[PDB]
RNA sequence: ACGAGACUCUGGCAUGCUAACUAGUUACGCGACCCCCGAGCGGUCGGCGUCCCCCAACUUCUUAGAGGGACAAGUGGCGUUCAGCCACCCGAGAUUGAGCAAUAACAGGUCUGUGAUGCCCUUAGAUGUCCGGGGCUGCACGCGCGCUACACUGACUGGCUCAGCGUGUGCCUACCCUACGCCGGCAGGCGCGGGUAACCCGUUGAACCCCAUUCGUGAUGGGGAUCGGGGAUUGCAAUUAUUCCCCAUGAACGAGGAAUUCCCAGUAAGUGCGGGUCAUAAGCUUGCGUUGAUUAAGUCCCUGCCCUUUGUACACAC
RNA sequence: AUUGACGGAAGGGCACCACC
């Protein structure tokens, strides 16, 4: 019994989208205290995948120069972010940030060939790009304003799991499809 | 009887360590208290200076640099019985350092 | 005029060291550490040439290198020549200079 | 003649090669131009091992 | 929880401190007053740091005023002050709302009557603190 | 039984510094309200009984590791310094605070003068700092 | 323009309708009600201090209610 | 055969060897403190000692010597069953990072590194050399390397906890690193001691980070340019502000157009600390640790190199 | 006819001082 963060259950996790079934790692061998360790998981090609989606989610908040190598903030500020879900859903977080990246993930995107012809996505790559973009559109969200990022992030995968469109990451998943459909 | 320490000084390991068996191994045929090679911490002297004599390149450096090696030897005999385990021919790149018991 | 509250009269009688009080840190400093003979000589030129002049007009000008002799409250009056690198600038000196040096009244470019 | 103080500044230190007053290595007591230096090196112990 | 004599705007040294602010960064917008006279002269007087400007009355407006303005009776250090050794009056004090520009006017017309190198600088409008001027500074030339 | 190492110190020192503002024993530099306690600083104390605190923590930090003086006291209390424009550089705490508040604790009975040099604990300093730890400790648990 | 303090309706409203928010926060109470965030963390001390909601978390950066 | 590789230095491993009061650990004794009923083979101790030679042993940590160890060696798959490649087990490690670096060249840079040097110029009203002062820093403007920022993933105040390189008293040569005590608010001052260094600074109490307080989206407690006044230090001399400190003033800047740099693992980036320069001094460089990622294991599209075929009226290379 | 260099030739390969 690995609870996240002392408190939050792993095993009643459903990942139901079957394409990123090995990508999203979070339970039974996946299960840890911590979104924290020495990861060495840029190692090799593919061994990112057998990374915890939570040090993942930690990892890709490091981000704009200012908060390079500053993990240890990114972890608390997940820890509170994940308490801050459980009060307004009333649901494991970690149900909620797998359903934000199944939603929030495109799984059609469109490459420069010549004119940008429509091209399909990697599972890795969606997974990828869905933390990149929860990440980024909590990060915007908490610039200039009073909200604080643990708020942020909270809302902001909140809105990914249900599938709303006042998200971010959903306008850009639509907007990239919008554009590989068009542009097929 | 005194306590001799013997400090030995070098810029290569190979004749140092060949200088210190040698002391070493006088001075246990002669049934002595020896409190074998204490090793001190070499000192790297690095000097890094630019390669070129003008001020034209592309900014290349050259990493020069110089270890100091020590040894240190502990003798418990009388001063006439060190100066025979001692001057049994020394190495050119060692300086040894006898202090006894004493400054 | 004043010059921190002292009067000008009561400037030209009291010593070097009660007139350190009255001066900036640096002024101090360069008190405190001695003066040497080019000091020296310049004060016993510049009295010598104000003691000299006929009532109702300046003191002839005397030259010197000097731009980094403060100014005490004995050389008011007097006139200086500053040299700047080429030539000598006639300087006044007026009782408002006394903190400043020599050489900041004798411009060194244009 | 020789008046100015020459106890401390560029003018006091000097190699002891060449009597040049640039680009001069004063460390563990060398007093040496950085091109004699350069050319000295091996000849005083300098290696250049990495 | 707001008392009904709330002073929504302060009119202290012909000035106007910001009300809704807190009291220790409220009179800092008095000119020659920043946060560390402020907070010492909010020491010396029995003012809580913890309150909005607006919620004091007059009487510790004019003791915040009597130990600004008299900063040295309260014993108040005279390193604190700003003009200490003053050139021409000789007495320790801080300058305040409209004295700190008055007296700034008076010591440029001091240091440019006089000739002086500083002076010619301030004069010609150009850098005074031994700055490169071939670079920088561009802005406020044409 | 309890020790000062087998308690949170962040709360032991504030159990501590409630402890000596508690005992009217130690002595207070006049200057405590108009100073900052280092060059690197900006403002002063937000906390108004700053002195109880510091030393509360310098008799803390002198249970464990004891044998300090001035020196390694500015140096544990040293931070970052700001330069404006220029790139941040530790710089030291201030010397009379720290001299001022390990004269007070000398005062105290607390702290004593080491035999190489520096200062130590008075067993009465180890007594009192290990009842603190245990009446913190006991707190703690309820 | 956020109140530095609260009148008689913000402090009504604040009493009649934050202890029924699923989140309580000093930046949701105050953009909700327009009061700066040092009032709302004046608030929410104040309320959880009378009893009326209770803490889930406190930190330096985020203290969150319920 | 040269170059590549091999080689040398460095990083990672060894409870195996050699040893250590200029490094420690563990036991034992003494001492201080806490609980307690009477408590204890109790807990904390960078408090002391076992260097008067047993009245204690030992080398795990530290140091540095000798060896060992990794080879695509083992198991699958691909491959002409070849060289090799991919994955995995066991492993400290299955690509650590540098140094050196060919044949030929370039009118590349340096005569301002040299008692390296040809020729020319000058050589007493000297282009030698010394002294005094000034200048390299000047200011409508156009570029390049950078530092600080535009804030709440923050600023301020306090508290708590951790490094690694390496330097240190000098032929001429003046100028070292500093513990501790006492004044001062600070920069600083005065005493007094250690260190030519695993001995003293020093258990290098570093910063970011972590924990609590204040602020509240405002050109604001973001930012700290500009400027006024004062105090110290270095120096023979500080003005054209050397540097440092205190109070005060509080600009642009709300994430930056066309373009463009650098980079793939303890890497980028954040963050401090030493060395060089240094009487005074780092927004520079050269090293060092600390927190520590996103993306990728590909390609010849862009920018350049190298090879082959092909045409030449080119051989000082259109 | 040969060796070099060049081609606003034609094929291969390499490099975060090139790109993705
Ligand atoms: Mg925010
Ligand atoms: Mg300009
Ligand atoms: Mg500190
Ligand atoms: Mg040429
Ligand atoms: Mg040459
Ligand atoms: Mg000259
Ligand atoms: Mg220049
Ligand atoms: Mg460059
Ligand atoms: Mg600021
Ligand atoms: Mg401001
Ligand atoms: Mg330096
Ligand atoms: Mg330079
Ligand atoms: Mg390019
Ligand atoms: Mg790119």
């Amino acid at each position: 019994d690995i609870k996240l963060f002392g408190k939050w259950s792993t095993d009643d996790v459903q990942i139901n989208d079957i394409s990123l079934q090995d990508y999203i790692a979070v339970k039974e061998k996946y299960a840890k205290y911590l979104p924290h360790s020495a990861g060495r998981y840029a190692a090799k090609r593919f061994r990112k995948a057998q990374c915890p989606i939570v040090e993942r989610l930690t990892n890709s908040m490091m981000m704009h120069g200012r908060n390079n190598g500053k993990k240890l903030m990114t972890v608390r500020i997940v820890k509170h972010a994940f308490e801050i879900i459980h009060l307004l859903t009333g649901e494991n977080p970690l149900q909620v940030l797998v359903n934000a990246i199944i939603n929030s993930g495109p799984r059609e995107d469109s490459t420069r060939i010549g004119r940008r012809q429509a091209v399909d996505v990697s599972p890795l790559r969606r997974v990828n790009q869905a933390i990149w973009l929860l990440c980024t559109g909590a990060r915007e969200a908490a610039f200039r304003n009073i909200k604080t990022i643990a708020e942020c992030l909270a809302d902001e995968l909140i809105n990914a799991a249900k599938g709303s469109s006042n998200s971010y990451a959903i306008k850009k998943k639509d907007e990239l499809e919008r554009v590989a459909k068009s542009n097929r | 009887i005194h306590r001799i320490r013997i400090t030995l000084t070098s810029r290569n390991v190979k004749s140092l360590e060949k200088v210190c068996a040698d002391l070493i191994r006088g001075a246990k045929e002669k049934n002595l208290k020896v409190k074998g090679p204490v090793r001190m911490p070499t000192k790297t002297l690095r000097i890094t200076t630019r390669k070129t004599p003008c001020g034209e390149g592309s900014k290349t450096w050259d990493r020069f640099q110089m270890r100091i090696h020590k040894r240190l030897i502990d003798l418990h005999s009388p001063s006439e019985i060190v100066k025979q385990i001692t001057s049994i021919s020394i190495e050119p790149g060692v300086e040894v350092e006898v202090t006894i018991a004493d400054a | 005029f004043t010059y921190r509250g002292v009067d000008l009269d009561q400037l030209l009688d009291m010593s070097y060291e009660q007139l350190m009080q009255l001066y900036s840190a640096r002024q101090r400093r360069r008190l405190n550490r001695g003066l040497r003979r080019k000091q020296h000589s310049l004060l016993k030129r510049l009295r010598k040439a104000k003691k000299e002049a006929p009532p109702m007009e300046k003191p002839e000008v005397v030259k010197t290198h000097l731009r980094d002799m403060i100014i005490l409250p004995e050389m008011v009056g007097s006139m200086v020549g500053v040299y700047n690198g080429k030539t000598f600038n006639q300087v006044e000196i007026k009782p408002e200079m006394i903190g400043h040096y020599l050489g900041e009244f004798s411009i060194t470019y244009k | 003649y020789w008046s100015h103080p020459r106890k401390f500044g560029q003018g006091s230190r000097s190699c002891r090669v060449c009597s040049n007053r640039h680009g001069l290595i004063r460390k563990y007591g060398l007093n040496m131009c950085r091109q004699c230096f350069r050319q000295y090196a091996k000849d005083i112990g300098f290696i250049k091992l990495d | 929880v707001i008392p009904e004599k709330f002073q929504h705007i302060l009119r202290v040294l012909n000035t106007n401190i910001d009300g809704r602010r807190k009291i220790a960064f409220a009179i800092t917008a008095i000119k020659g007053v920043g946060r560390r006279y402020a907070h010492v002269v909010l020491r010396k007087a029995d003012i809580d740091l913890t309150k909005r400007a607006g919620e004091l009355t007059e009487d510790e407006v004019e003791r915040v005023i009597t130990i600004m303005q008299n900063p040295r009776q309260y014993k108040i250090p005279d390193w604190f002050l700003n003009r200490q050794k003053d050139v021409k009056d000789g007495k320790y004090s801080q300058v305040l709302a409209n004295g700190l520009d008055n007296k700034l006017r008076e010591d440029l017309e001091r240091l440019k009557k006089i000739r002086a190198h500083r002076g010619l600088r301030h004069f010609w409008g150009l850098r005074v603190r031994g700055q490169h001027t071939k670079t920088t500074g561009r802005r406020g030339r044409t | 039984g309890v020790t000062v190492k087998d308690v949170n110190q962040q709360e032991f020192v504030r159990a501590l510094a409630a402890f000596l503002k508690k005992s009217g024993k130690l002595k207070v530099p006049e200057w405590v309200d108009t100073v900052k306690l280092a060059k690197h600083k900006e403002l002063a104390p937000y906390d108004e009984n700053w002195f109880y605190t510091r030393a509360a923590s310098t008799a803390r930090h002198l249970y464990l590791r004891g044998g300090a003086g001035v020196g390694s006291m500015t140096k544990i209390y040293g931070g970052r310094q700001r330069n404006g424009v220029m790139p941040s550089h530790f710089s030291r705490g201030s010397k009379s605070v720290a001299r001022r508040v390990l004269q007070a604790l000398e005062g105290l009975k607390m702290v004593e003068k080491d035999q190489d040099g520096g200062r130590k604990l008075t067993p009465q300093g180890q007594r009192d700092l290990d009842r603190i730890a245990g009446q913190v400790a006991a707190a703690n648990k309820k | 323009n956020n109140l530095v303090l609260f009148d008689k309706a913000t402090y009504d409203k604040l009493c009649k309708e934050v202890p029924n928010y699923k989140l309580i926060t000093p930046a949701v109470v105050s953009e909700r009600l327009k009061i700066r965030g040092s009032l709302a963390r004046a608030a929410l001390q104040e309320l959880l201090s009378k009893g009326l909601i209770k803490l889930v978390s406190k930190h330096r950066a985020q203290v969150i209610y319920t």
